[PDB]
């Protein structure tokens, strides 16, 4: 099976700028490389087919180049509608294989998150489980680390994160991290804390609460 | 290396 | 223009079977190779199977589905099929009907909108909705955050609004997460003026149609 390696996984640019997207193959596939665009909630769209052939209807700012093992998709000048995910596909051999995608996203100034921690509600505790939520609000760039600490012990394996798409207005992200414990485990500790590391924060910010406080 | 058929 | 319309997707238990159909228009179906490509939630594209033109005597499969899935075609109905047997959780994905762009390549030009296949042992269950109360330490004259935790439901989706849709600014409703239990959970939050916490009402309206669950949860400062 031929492996397609796309890089960078995330390309951060502003409208008007030139975008260069790379796809490398584990073996020589001649010129049987194809490029697709996919927007959220939509089906993929073919941009370039085998032999770096520009498809009819596709704007001229898109072009494919390269052959053998190193392929490039170039967007000469980004339009707002070009911010999306791009996949490469080799059709040289079966199984047909895709790259894992490159997301072309909007670059903006660094924005530190505001951080909020939420204890489990009493109604949830009454049900037998405890969810502790940490919110990171309106930050950029995307890279952000959340570390849960319970009485100062670093947690691992018991949290899940979710993130929003870039806000349409301020181009920031938001993220929620949920730490899930049994009611019993929750009630044998005191201090719950969420530590946030982000480029926009000169040093990590921690929000915390003590069980049973207002 | 072109190990498949589309039009039979 | 070319149209590919998939159908036959839905919820199925592990070990079970489904047959997807794709009805096409806008081109001479018998003249083109066809493929199925799938996209797991939050993941990339993955080729599943391809079939030759015209009769479809010659077929190809990914190792992931070899021996379990069968691709076929009925040219007199402009229809492509995918018979899916012995389904597993990891087969959950949007399944796309696609057309091979040339007489010698399965590289896809046109794609359908896709049909969702969910493989799971979970039963229909409505969420519990828990308040994410604004902190009593919310900054004076500053900005406070609050929200609702919509926990343990199946299947997707749930909808969430605030104050019946009157409150949209500052709202972040997060993608649902599939828990190890097989049930989903998601949070919706909103930032509001700290000065409003004592006088403004904030209600999250949650709707989970598969279970006929409709919950409006008032989210207020925790008394103490």
């Amino acid at each position: 099976d031929i492996v397609l390696t796309q890089s960078p996984a995330t390309l951060s640019l502003s409208p008007g700028e030139r975008a260069t997207l790379s796809c490398m193959t584990s073996t020589d596939i001649d010129d049987d490389m194809n490029w697709y665009q996919q927007k959220p909630g939509q089906a993929p769209r073919l941009l370039i087919s085998e032999g770096n052939t520009l498809r009819p209807g596709v704007p001229a700012r898109f072009s494919g180049s390269g052959s053998g093992t190193d392929f490039t998709l170039t967007i000469s000048s980004l339009e707002p509608e070009d911010f999306a995910v791009y996949y490469c596909l080799q059709s040289f051999n079966v199984p047909l294989t895709f790259g894992q995608g490159t997301k072309v996203e909007i670059k903006r100034t660094v924005a530190a998150p505001s951080v909020f921690i939420f204890p489990p509600s009493d109604s949830q505790l009454k049900s037998g489980t405890a969810s502790v939520v940490c919110l990171l609000n309106n930050f950029y760039p995307r890279e952000a680390k959340v570390q849960w600490k319970v009485d100062n012990a670093l947690q691992s394996g018991n949290s899940q994160e979710s993130v929003t798409e870039q806000d349409s207005k301020d181009s920031t992200y938001s993220l929620s991290s949920t730490l899930t414990l049994s009611k019993a485990d929750y009630e044998k500790h005191k201090v719950y804390a969420c530590e946030v590391t982000h480029q926009g924060l000169s040093s990590p910010v921690t929000k915390s609460f003590n069980r049973g406080e207002c | 290396k072109g190990n498949y058929v589309v039009t039979s | 223009e070319v149209q590919l319309v998939e159908s036959g997707g839905g919820l199925v238990q592990p070990g079970g079977s489904l047959r997807l159909s794709c009805v096409t228009s806008g081109f001479t179906f018998r003249k083109f190779g066809m493929s199925w490509v799938r996209q797991a939630p939050g993941k990339g594209l993955e080729w599943v199977a391809s079939i030759s033109t015209p009769r479809g005597s010659t077929t190809y499969y990914s190792d992931s589905v070899k021996g379990r899935f069968t691709i076929s075609r009925d040219n007199s109905k402009n229809t492509l099929y995918l018979q899916m047997n012995s389904l597993r959780a990891e087969d959950t994905a949007v399944y796309y009907c696609t057309r091979g762009y040339s007489s010698t390549s399965y590289a896809m030009d046109y794609w359908g909108q896709g049909t969702l296949v969910t493989v799971s042992s979970a039963s229909t269950k409505g969420p519990s909705v828990f308040p994410l109360a604004p902190s009593s330490k919310s900054t004076s004259g500053g900005t406070a955050a609050l929200g609702c935790l919509v926990k343990d439901y199946f299947p997707e989706p749930v909808t969430v609004s605030w104050n019946s849709g009157a409150l949209t600014s500052g709202v972040h409703t997060f993608p649902a997460v599939l828990q190890s239990s097989g049930l989903y959970s998601l949070s919706s939050v909103v930032t509001v003026p700290s000065s409003s916490l004592g006088t403004q009402t904030y209600i999250c309206n949650v709707n989970h149609k598969p279970s006929n669950t409709k919950v409006d949860k008032k989210v207020e400062p925790k008394s103490c």
